[PDB]
Protein backbone atom coordinates (compact mmCIF):
# COMPACT_ATOMS: atom_id res chain seq x y z
CA UNK A 1 0.00 0.00 0.00
CA UNK A 2 2.48 2.79 0.98
CA UNK A 3 4.84 1.46 -1.64
CA UNK A 4 1.99 1.70 -4.10
CA UNK A 5 1.36 5.33 -3.15
CA UNK A 6 5.02 6.12 -3.71
CA UNK A 7 4.92 4.26 -7.01
CA UNK A 8 1.82 6.11 -8.18
CA UNK A 9 3.41 9.45 -7.35
CA UNK A 10 6.61 8.60 -9.21
CA UNK A 11 4.46 7.37 -12.07
CA UNK A 12 2.65 10.70 -12.08
CA UNK A 13 5.86 12.70 -12.45
CA UNK A 14 6.91 10.13 -15.09
CA UNK A 15 3.74 10.64 -17.12
CA UNK A 16 4.18 14.39 -16.91
CA UNK A 17 7.71 14.08 -18.28
CA UNK A 18 6.35 11.78 -20.99
CA UNK A 19 3.81 14.32 -22.15
CA UNK A 20 6.31 17.18 -22.08
CA UNK A 21 8.84 15.07 -24.00
CA UNK A 22 6.42 14.09 -26.68
CA UNK A 23 5.04 17.61 -27.03
CA UNK A 24 8.55 18.79 -27.73
CA UNK A 25 8.87 15.98 -30.25
CA UNK A 26 5.66 17.12 -31.94
CA UNK A 27 7.25 20.53 -32.29
CA UNK A 28 10.38 18.86 -33.62
CA UNK A 29 8.61 16.93 -36.36
CA UNK A 30 6.51 19.97 -37.22
CA UNK A 31 9.64 22.08 -37.54
CA UNK A 32 11.36 19.54 -39.74
CA UNK A 33 8.29 19.19 -41.93
CA UNK A 34 8.27 22.93 -42.49
CA UNK A 35 12.00 22.87 -43.16
CA UNK A 36 11.68 19.98 -45.67
CA UNK A 37 9.70 22.21 -47.99
CA UNK A 38 12.70 24.55 -48.05
CA UNK A 39 15.08 21.76 -49.13
CA UNK A 40 13.67 20.22 -52.31
CA UNK A 41 14.56 23.37 -54.27
CA UNK A 42 18.17 23.12 -53.23
CA UNK A 43 18.14 19.37 -53.89
CA UNK A 44 16.99 19.96 -57.45
CA UNK A 45 19.70 22.53 -58.04
CA UNK A 46 22.25 20.14 -56.56
CA UNK A 47 21.34 17.36 -58.94
CA UNK A 48 21.24 19.91 -61.75
CA UNK A 49 24.85 20.93 -61.23
CA UNK A 50 25.68 17.25 -60.62
CA UNK A 51 24.45 16.07 -64.00
CA UNK A 52 25.93 19.23 -65.52
CA UNK A 53 29.34 18.16 -64.31
CA UNK A 54 28.71 14.59 -65.40
CA UNK A 55 27.62 15.45 -68.93
CA UNK A 56 30.28 18.10 -69.47
CA UNK A 57 32.89 15.62 -68.26
CA UNK A 58 31.65 12.97 -70.68
CA UNK A 59 31.72 15.49 -73.53
CA UNK A 60 35.13 16.88 -72.63
CA UNK A 61 36.50 13.36 -72.55
CA UNK A 62 34.91 12.93 -75.97
CA UNK A 63 36.63 16.04 -77.35
CA UNK A 64 40.24 17.01 -76.71
CA UNK A 65 40.07 16.94 -72.94
CA UNK A 66 42.59 19.01 -70.99
CA UNK A 67 42.76 17.08 -67.71
CA UNK A 68 45.80 15.33 -66.20
CA UNK B 1 37.12 65.52 -130.20
CA UNK B 2 39.91 65.85 -127.67
CA UNK B 3 37.60 67.03 -124.81
CA UNK B 4 35.26 64.09 -125.36
CA UNK B 5 38.34 61.88 -125.60
CA UNK B 6 39.69 63.19 -122.30
CA UNK B 7 36.31 62.76 -120.62
CA UNK B 8 35.55 59.19 -121.67
CA UNK B 9 39.20 58.15 -121.34
CA UNK B 10 39.76 59.49 -117.83
CA UNK B 11 36.33 58.39 -116.61
CA UNK B 12 36.69 54.86 -117.95
CA UNK B 13 40.23 54.75 -116.57
CA UNK B 14 38.81 55.50 -113.14
CA UNK B 15 36.16 52.83 -113.64
CA UNK B 16 38.71 50.20 -114.66
CA UNK B 17 40.95 51.06 -111.73
CA UNK B 18 38.03 50.96 -109.32
CA UNK B 19 36.93 47.62 -110.73
CA UNK B 20 40.39 46.17 -110.22
CA UNK B 21 40.20 47.41 -106.63
CA UNK B 22 36.73 45.88 -106.37
CA UNK B 23 37.83 42.44 -107.52
CA UNK B 24 40.90 42.29 -105.26
CA UNK B 25 39.27 43.85 -102.20
CA UNK B 26 35.99 41.95 -102.44
CA UNK B 27 37.73 38.63 -102.96
CA UNK B 28 40.15 39.02 -100.04
CA UNK B 29 37.63 40.73 -97.75
CA UNK B 30 35.02 38.02 -98.26
CA UNK B 31 37.38 35.01 -98.60
CA UNK B 32 40.04 35.41 -95.90
CA UNK B 33 37.77 35.85 -92.86
CA UNK B 34 35.16 33.35 -94.09
CA UNK B 35 37.33 30.31 -93.40
CA UNK B 36 38.46 31.71 -90.05
CA UNK B 37 34.88 32.52 -89.19
CA UNK B 38 33.49 29.07 -89.90
CA UNK B 39 36.44 27.35 -88.21
CA UNK B 40 36.08 29.37 -85.05
CA UNK B 41 32.32 28.96 -85.21
CA UNK B 42 32.34 25.16 -85.52
CA UNK B 43 34.65 25.22 -82.53
CA UNK B 44 32.24 27.71 -80.96
CA UNK B 45 29.50 25.16 -81.39
CA UNK B 46 31.75 22.60 -79.74
CA UNK B 47 32.28 25.03 -76.83
CA UNK B 48 28.87 26.72 -76.45
CA UNK B 49 27.21 23.32 -76.40
CA UNK B 50 29.21 22.54 -73.28
CA UNK B 51 27.46 25.45 -71.42
CA UNK B 52 24.02 25.80 -73.06
CA UNK B 53 23.17 22.51 -74.74
CA UNK B 54 24.23 20.71 -71.59
CA UNK B 55 21.94 23.06 -69.71
CA UNK B 56 19.04 21.83 -71.83
CA UNK B 57 20.27 18.27 -71.27
CA UNK B 58 20.39 18.57 -67.49
CA UNK B 59 17.04 20.35 -67.46
CA UNK B 60 15.38 17.63 -69.53
CA UNK B 61 17.05 14.93 -67.45
CA UNK B 62 15.87 16.31 -64.14
CA UNK B 63 12.38 17.34 -65.24
CA UNK B 64 11.78 13.98 -66.89
CA UNK B 65 13.44 11.93 -64.18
Amino acid sequence: SPHEHQQNLLLSRIITNVEKLNEAIMVMNKTLQEINIQNMNIELVAQMFKNYQSNVLFHLEATDNLKD
Amino acid sequence: LSPLEQEVLDEYERLSENMKKLAVLLDELASAPATEILDGLRELERKTSLVFTLLKASVYSIVLQ
